[PDB]
């Protein structure tokens, strides 16, 4: 009934996102957001009849500071997804104090997810601003920009528009569905 | 290289590489950056439940023809 396309005309399969996930994620990582610490997680799920369903929010082993967060033991993350046949459909993280945008680090991180899965999304929570966003890189121009990029330094800039908010509801559609939250910390 | 191995992702993809037993894990990542556009430091490779260290080789881990490795991306947030 409704189809979304990339900038280059490639069709994106739909990802069904449980309406609950954003709220439960903030709740699960609230201890860190109080301590001014960023947190991340993985959106996992399944492919059914040409559509993706996010079924699991997975909080991986990770280290964080006030402006960064990163995984540390990806092997256990792997073991969980493989054992349960979970596809990686994107990721989520908090900006405890900042605005709702994709930083230079977010873009380089996400480029790799979107390369492995054209529909992959990045959810950004800015709870101190009560905003949130769901983003992807422009396909193909933004992917190509970040893939070619070799600039040093954490916070370096990029030439041109590199990312955008995902199409709703064609690419991502929030629905009332079940969710499992898996905390591996 | 002189044998073929497979790198299966958590996204339904399967990468195929030609490699040497004496290729380092770091070499295998470089071949993946070449073929898929993923920087090596974002990659973690896993075989038989163990995660592979950049400086060791496929022979160190007993990885032979048509073996399957598993790729899990790191997450770095800002
Ligand atoms: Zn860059
Ligand atoms: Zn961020």
């Amino acid at each position: 009934k409704i189809h979304a396309y990339t900038e280059g005309g490639k069709p994106l399969r739909t990802i069904y996102l449980p309406k609950l996930l954003k709220k439960v994620f903030l709740d699960v990582v609230k201890p860190n957001t109080k301590k001014n610490l960023e947190t991340c997680g993985i959106l996992c799920g399944k492919l059914r009849q040409n559509a993706f369903f996010i079924t699991h929010l997975v909080i991986p082993l990770q280290e964080a500071t006030s402006d960064t967060c990163g995984t540390t033991d990806e092997a256990s993350l792997f073991e969980f997804q493989d054992k349960h046949n979970l596809l990686t459909l994107g990721w989520i993280h908090t900006h405890p104090t900042q605005t709702c945008f994709m930083s230079s680090v977010d873009l380089h991180t996400h480029c790799s997810y979107q390369l492995m899965l054209p529909e992959a999304i990045a959810i950004v929570m800015a709870p101190s601003k009560n905003t949130s966003g769901i983003f992807r890189l422009l396909d193909p121009e933004g992917l190509q920009t970040i893939v070619k990029c070799r600039k040093p330094g954490l916070w370096h800039p990029h030439e041109g528009k590199v990312y955008t908010m995902v199409a709703q509801p064609g690419h991502v559609r929030e629905i009332n569905s079940k969710l499992q939250v898996v905390d591996l910390r | 290289g002189s044998m073929q191995i497979f790198v299966k992702t958590l996204t339904g993809k399967t990468i195929t590489l030609e490699v040497e037993p004496s290729d380092t894990i770091e070499n295998v990542k470089a071949k993946i950056q070449d073929k898929e556009g993923i920087p090596p430091d974002q990659q973690r490779l896993i075989f038989a439940g163990k995660q592979l260290e950049d400086g060791r080789t496929l022979s160190d881990y007993n990885i032979q023809k048509e073996s399957t490795l598993h790729l899990v991306l790191r997450l770095r947030g800002g």
